[PDB]
């Protein structure tokens, strides 16, 4: 009617609708309009008729063929020339994609952040696919044997409240596709190894006027975690190297680093921490700048 | 009124070859067709073949289509008829007519007719 | 093959070169079985021998009326005509394009207001052997009533060299409602037919579509003070739908001498003011305020 | 009802509706102001609010179509498709009155049928609140 466009045929994609992209394609259009052998059968991409690479199959059924398509979307569909009608006769339509299967994802993740309460998984996903692809992360015990499913497009947050049979776990990535699926490699835990303590973050910074200038710096961290190991960078604007410093602090107190310095010119700092040993670390903090005088 | 005018006929001998034409002065329809007709003595005048002056495919007699050859020339308005390999047996008064009832082979589907010119062929 | 009308009959032909057309049976209208015989048209050369006749109708020649006869009398007629069909295409000879508002507009169909009246027009370049045939209504599943009168010439002019001739006819749909919002389109269907020539056309429309209003009516001029100010002044056409506060009209007025591109202004109002110069004319068209429908013709007044 | 302020932008709508605005046919519930709905001049004297009732059913259906995903999806609109002052202004003269899913392929055709509707149920709607604005003030 109105709201509803009412085919009288079907169209077909091989090999199929969703299609590596790239690929030769043939388009199949079959008329079933009641008293009517269509004289001709026209294909219409994006409203734009074609001209080439159409044959007349049979009486009802004519072949469209594209050598390597490249568009990611397309609209087709075709109609039909009615002895009957000066109008063309709507067939069908159907809208194709084009895209590629996924790669193995790779450089999985698990992480919890302190006090989060939930478990961050990332991974690689690879290459460009341009169709919906869709991942899955299974969760199994090494303990009970237990095994939780998660569908997600990007990454996923798993809460710890759902992590009770143990602190071992395996953990994979299922990514799939219409033109593929492909699987990671187990990725094993430790709920104990893969924690990232709260955030530690410079306040201020304060210099002496006592001959050689001190620059103390004040950074603080609300973690409960007792071990921990940091690193602070701390380069002139101008420069363009990084110089570091490496302390195993303690952060029942807010931390206070002496650096003599240079006057009057621009800095910059930065802080991050991690368990001592464990194998990830937090994230470099944000940028605090700091002329001297 | 229309007027149709042939001339092209003649003594040709036993395997030759002739080309009538058929001279119009306009054209009643846009849709109107030239047929050719041929009256052999004692018998009524059968049809040879037709063509539109708008084009398209023409329509022959059942026979002729392969040694008669019917073409048109919208510039001059006239009508021709390549007639080749020729029979005693062709020897008859061609004669060109106008209808507007395309493709047809009965001659009061004409409405305006030329007088005709002899052909005769000779063994 | 199928029935016309009473004995009057249509045969599909799909030609091309060598094309075997279609085969029919023909079947004399009596009682009798033996001694019928069979002729085409007025020749009295017999066809066949029987109650029935089979005939392979491939060309105009084959069409005609087809007559048995029993005893030295007729006994029943039977007339074919043909629908030629040629590359898909079925003939139209007998109309001629008029190419508006659309090309392959053979029927055009115009309607004054919104009271349910309409007429139609086409052309033929054809005076004789000619009959034609329209019947009408809204909707096509289930449909309401529209009665058509006869058509009949109206016109008559020039084509080069052909004279080109012009029929109508006026219809009239049974129970109208002109407030309304239209649902279902009116169907127009002529049937025409050229010596054993048949071919039909249709059209499709709503009468918003189709609506064309008169002229501006009792158009007027009046100088200004000063400069050479005109104020042009009309009002709406009788046939025009009623009333007028319900059935608004939009109106276009513009000066032309002799690029008069921007000398256009358009109007809800029944006049306008406008400036004159020498030998140059006014004139004011008219239409539908709420629906883009067609405009209507000029009304002219010299400066 | 306030009939000034429905005319004049109920004109604004038929304005709108053609600024806006192909030769493709289909072998073939919604609301039309149908006959009997007394939307005629006579039908406002009897009783305004039989029509001002299918009016405003017809106003929040085809507002409902602007606004889902055939005119905001795939493929977009035109910077200068004045679609969204349509979905704007209907809306707008639905408050006055009374205080499925498409595959993009088919939405330029569907867009195409939507707003030739369109345009004749807004018309005669401007008629009436013309004709009400003009009359029964
Ligand atoms: C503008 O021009 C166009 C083109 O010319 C017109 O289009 C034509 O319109 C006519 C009339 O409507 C159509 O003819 C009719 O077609 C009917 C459908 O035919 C097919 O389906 C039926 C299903 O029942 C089959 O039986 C048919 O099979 C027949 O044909 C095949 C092959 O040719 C044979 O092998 C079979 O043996 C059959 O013979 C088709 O497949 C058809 O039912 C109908 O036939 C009846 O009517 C005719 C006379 O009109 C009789 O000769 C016939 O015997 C049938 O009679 C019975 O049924 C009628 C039904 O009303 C009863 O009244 C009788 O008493 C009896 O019981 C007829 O043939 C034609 O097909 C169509 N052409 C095209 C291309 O579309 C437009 O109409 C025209 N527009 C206007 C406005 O005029
Ligand atoms: C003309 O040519 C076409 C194309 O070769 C033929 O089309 C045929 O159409 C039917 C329609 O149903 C197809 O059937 C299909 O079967 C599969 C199962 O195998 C099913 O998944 C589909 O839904 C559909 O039912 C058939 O496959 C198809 N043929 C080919 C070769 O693709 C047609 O039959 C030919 N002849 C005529 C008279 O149309
Ligand atoms: C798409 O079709 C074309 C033509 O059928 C294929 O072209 C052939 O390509 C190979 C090398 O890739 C050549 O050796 C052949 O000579 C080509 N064919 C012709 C007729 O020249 C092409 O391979 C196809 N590609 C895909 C992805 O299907
Ligand atoms: C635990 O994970 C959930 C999501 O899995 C986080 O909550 C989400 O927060 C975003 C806002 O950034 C919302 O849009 C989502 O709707 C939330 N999802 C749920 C399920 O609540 C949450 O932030 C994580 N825990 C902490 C402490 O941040
Ligand atoms: C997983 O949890 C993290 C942490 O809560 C979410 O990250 C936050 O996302 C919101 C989005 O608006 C940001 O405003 C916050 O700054 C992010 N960090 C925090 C600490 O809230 C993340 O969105 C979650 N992801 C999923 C897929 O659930
Ligand atoms: C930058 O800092 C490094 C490390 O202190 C130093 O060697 C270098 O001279 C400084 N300047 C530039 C331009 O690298
Ligand atoms: C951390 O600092 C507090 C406060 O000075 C001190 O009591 C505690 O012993 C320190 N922890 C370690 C491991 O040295
Ligand atoms: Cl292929
Ligand atoms: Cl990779
Ligand atoms: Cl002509
Ligand atoms: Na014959």
């Amino acid at each position: 009617g109105i709201t509803n466009i009412n085919c009288s045929g079907h169209i077909w994609v091989e090999p199929a609708t969703i299609f590596k992209m790239g690929m030769n394609i043939s388009i199949y259009c079959q008329a079933a309009i009641k008293n009517c052998q269509p004289r001709k059968l026209h294909f219409y991409k994006n409203g734009i008729k074609e001209r080439f690479q159409i044959t007349r199959i049979n009486k009802t059924t004519a072949r469209l063929w594209y050598k390597n398509f490249l568009e990611p979307h397309a609209s087709m569909y075709c109609t039909a020339e009615c002895p009957k009608h000066f109008q063309e006769t709507l067939i069908c339509g159907k809208d194709i994609s084009s895209g590629y299967p996924p790669d193995i994802p790779d450089e999985v993740t698990c992480v919890i952040y302190e006090y989060s309460g939930n478990m961050t998984c990332t991974w690689n996903a690879g290459k460009l696919t341009y169709i919906d692809t869709k991942y899955v992360v299974h969760v199994k015990s090494l303990e009970t044997e237990e095994e939780q499913q998660y569908l997600t497009s990007s990454y996923i947050n798993i809460s710890t409240d759902s992590l009770q049979g143990g602190k071992k776990y395996l953990v994979w990535v299922q990514a799939a596709n219409a033109l593929g699926m492909e699987e990671s490699k187990q990725l094993q835990i430790h709920l104990d190894d893969i924690v990232i303590p709260s955030a530690a973050v410079i306040s201020r910074a304060e210099t002496i006027n006592a001959t050689v200038p001190k620059t103390i710096i004040y950074w603080d961290s609300q973690t409960t975690i007792e071990k921990v190991s940091c690193e602070m960078r701390y380069k002139a604007t101008t420069n363009q190297t990084w110089n570091v410093k490496e302390f195993d602090t303690n952060f029942t107190y807010v931390q206070q680093s002496e650096f003599y310095l240079e006057p009057n010119i621009k800095y910059v700092f930065q802080v991050r921490c991690q368990e001592t040993g464990k194998r990830y670390w937090q994230p470099w903090s944000s940028l605090f700048f700091h002329k001297t005088p | 009124e229309v007027q149709l005018v042939e001339s092209g006929g003649g003594l040709v001998q036993a395997g030759g070859s002739l080309r009538l034409s058929c001279a119009a002065s306009g054209r009643t329809f846009s849709w109107s067709a030239v047929g050719w007709f041929r009256q052999a003595p004692g018998k009524e005048r059968e049809f040879v073949a037709a063509i539109r002056w708008s084009g398209g495919s023409p329509y022959y007699a059942d026979s002729v289509k392969d040694r008669f050859t019917i073409s048109r020339d919208n510039a001059k308005n006239t009508v021709y008829l390549q007639m080749n390999s020729l029979r005693p047996e062709d020897t008859a008064v061609y004669l060109c007519g106008e209808t507007s009832l395309f493709p047809t082979s009965r001659g009061s589907h004409y409405d305006t007719w030329g007088q005709g010119t002899q052909v005769t062929v000779s063994s | 093959i199928w029935e016309l009308k009473k004995d009057v009959y249509v045969v599909e032909l799909d030609w091309y070169p060598d094309a075997p057309g279609e085969m029919v049976v023909l079947t004399c209208d009596t009682p009798e079985e033996d001694g019928i015989t069979w002729t085409l048209d007025q020749s009295s050369e017999v066809l066949g021998s029987g109650k029935t006749l089979t005939i392979q109708v491939k060309e105009f020649g084959d069409a005609g009326q087809y007559t048995c006869h029993k005893g030295g009398e007729v006994l029943s007629h039977s007339l074919l005509l043909l629908h030629k069909k040629e590359d898909g295409i079925w003939s139209t000879d007998i109309l001629k394009d008029q190419k508006e508002p659309k090309n392959k507009t053979f029927l055009r169909c115009e309607a004054k207001n919104y009271s349910g009246r309409f007429t139609c027009w086409w052309l033929t370049t054809i005076s004789t052997d000619l009959t034609f045939s329209v019947k009408s209504s809204r909707g096509s599943s289930d449909p309401q009533g529209v009665t058509c009168g006869a058509a009949t010439l109206s016109a008559e002019r020039v084509r080069g060299d052909n004279k080109e001739y012009e029929y109508s006819v006026e219809c009239q749909e049974d129970s109208a409602c002109p407030a309304a919002e239209e649902s279902l389109p009116i169907e127009v269907m002529v049937d025409a037919v050229h010596k054993l020539k048949y071919e039909n056309y249709t059209s499709s429309f709503f009468i918003r579509d189709i609506i064309k209003p008169d002229p501006p009516k009792n158009l007027q001029l009046k100088p200004l003070k000063n400069s050479r100010q005109v104020e042009v002044s009309w009002e709406y056409p009788d046939t025009w739908s009623t009333p007028h506060s319900y059935f608004s009209l939009t109106f276009c007025v513009q000066v032309q001498g002799k690029r008069e591109k921007k000398d256009r202004v358009f109007t809800d109002k029944t006049s306008a003011t406008v400036i004159c110069r020498k030998n140059a004319s006014i004139s004011v068209r008219a239409q539908d305020r709420y629906y883009s429908s067609s405009w209507s013709e000029w009304a002219s007044v010299p400066c | 009802p306030a009939w000034t302020q429905c005319q004049q932008l109920s004109q604004k709508l038929c304005t709108l509706a053609w600024s806006a605005h192909m030769d493709l046919r289909e072998e073939g519930d919604v609301p039309h102001i149908q006959c009997g709905d007394g939307c005629d001049p006579q039908g406002l004297r009897d009783n305004s609010q039989f029509c001002l009732q299918r009016i405003h059913q017809g106003l929040i259906f085809y507002e409902k179509l602007l606004g889902s995903d055939i005119f905001t999806g795939e493929p977009s609109l035109l910077p200068d498709s004045p679609v969204g002052q349509l979905h704007a202004s209907l809306l707008g003269l639905s408050q006055l009155l009374q205080p499925s899913p498409s595959q993009p392929w088919q939405r330029l055709l569907l867009r195409f049928k939507i707003l030739r509707s369109l345009q004749a149920f807004v018309a005669v709607a401007a008629r009436v609140f013309a004709h009400g604005a003009a009359t029964l003030s």
